[PDB]
């Protein structure tokens, strides 16, 4: 009734983003006690959701939106537990899609030069299945002037 | 391109954007029917007939006047204009709407007068649809 109900008003900066961020703001102690049981539905969904408003608009809202969704704070944890799965392995191209408004910003920053990098440390082992899954992971390179 | 489509938010950044950025006498009117026609597209939701009308309703003559001292191209300017005009008259029937005055009901009697209830209150339809109607 909040997002279901945002379908249709169309906007990917407010109406969605208010209708999801605050589960994740307040803590949801108290609707956490009953929605205990949905778990990673409750949750990736969510998740899914702040990607499938704003993965378009990309800008501040997505570097915070990886931010929501990303391994930031302690970023083995994932990767050791999972190699790849149907879900997270989705968020691979949001954060960096905000690599193209920052890589507007700045010939080299922070996210996309950490990220490329990392995705070459993840290249070593299994590579070509997830560079050839991306295109994105091309459309980044042309901006050092390098074909 | 994005306004007809109905995005929005996105088209929020664009229009702090465009309104930012293009710093031209022709330029602040392009941006303002963009926030026109988005106008229309959030007055499809409720109680933005006394919200976001009101938004882009505000500056909608107040630097009009002096703008593009025509010159040509004034037609798909004016109208958006009319609509944000139309879009109150038609839609506030009285009270509920005023509810936030000091300067709310003070904008009534302005724009019935270039185009302190009772002026309103007994007078404004004969007012509002005048207005609209210049």
């Amino acid at each position: 009734k909040q997002i279901t109900q945002s379908a249709l008003l169309a906007e990917a900066r407010s109406d969605y983003s208010e209708a999801a961020k605050q589960y994740d703001e307040a803590l949801n102690k108290q609707d956490w006690v009953d929605g205990e049981p949905t778990e990673a539905e409750k949750d990736f969904w969510e998740l899914a959701s702040l990607d499938c408003y704003n993965h378009l608009a990309e800008w501040k809202s997505l570097e915070y939106c990886s931010t929501a969704s990303i391994d930031s704070e302690n970023p083995p944890d994932l990767n050791k537990i999972w190699s790849e799965p149907f879900y997270q392995e989705t968020y691979l191209p949001y954060m960096i899609r905000s690599k193209l408004k920052l890589l507007l910003q700045g010939e080299a920053d922070q996210s996309l030069l950490t990220f490329i990098d990392k995705a070459m440390h993840g290249e070593l082992q299994k590579a070509i299945l997830e560079l050839h899954y991306s295109q994105e992971l091309s459309l980044l390179y042309l901006l050092q002037d390098d074909v | 391109s994005a306004r007809k489509q109905n995005n929005f938010s996105l088209a929020m950044k664009l229009l702090k954007e465009l309104h930012k950025e293009s710093k031209t006498r022709d330029d602040w009117l392009v941006s303002w029917v963009q926030s026109y026609c988005r106008l229309s597209h959030c007055r499809s939701r409720s109680q933005g007939c006394s919200e976001q009308v009101l938004t882009v309703l505000k500056t909608v003559s107040l630097l009009d006047e002096n703008n593009v001292s025509s010159y040509l191209s004034k037609n798909i300017l004016a109208f958006r204009d009319q609509n944000i005009l139309l879009g109150t008259t038609y839609r506030i029937i009285a009270n509920a709407l005023s509810s936030e005055p000091a300067c709310l009901a003070e904008i009534e009697e302005d724009k019935a007068r270039r185009i302190v209830i009772a002026g309103l209150y007994q007078r404004a339809f004969q007012h509002l649809s005048e207005a609209v109607q210049a």
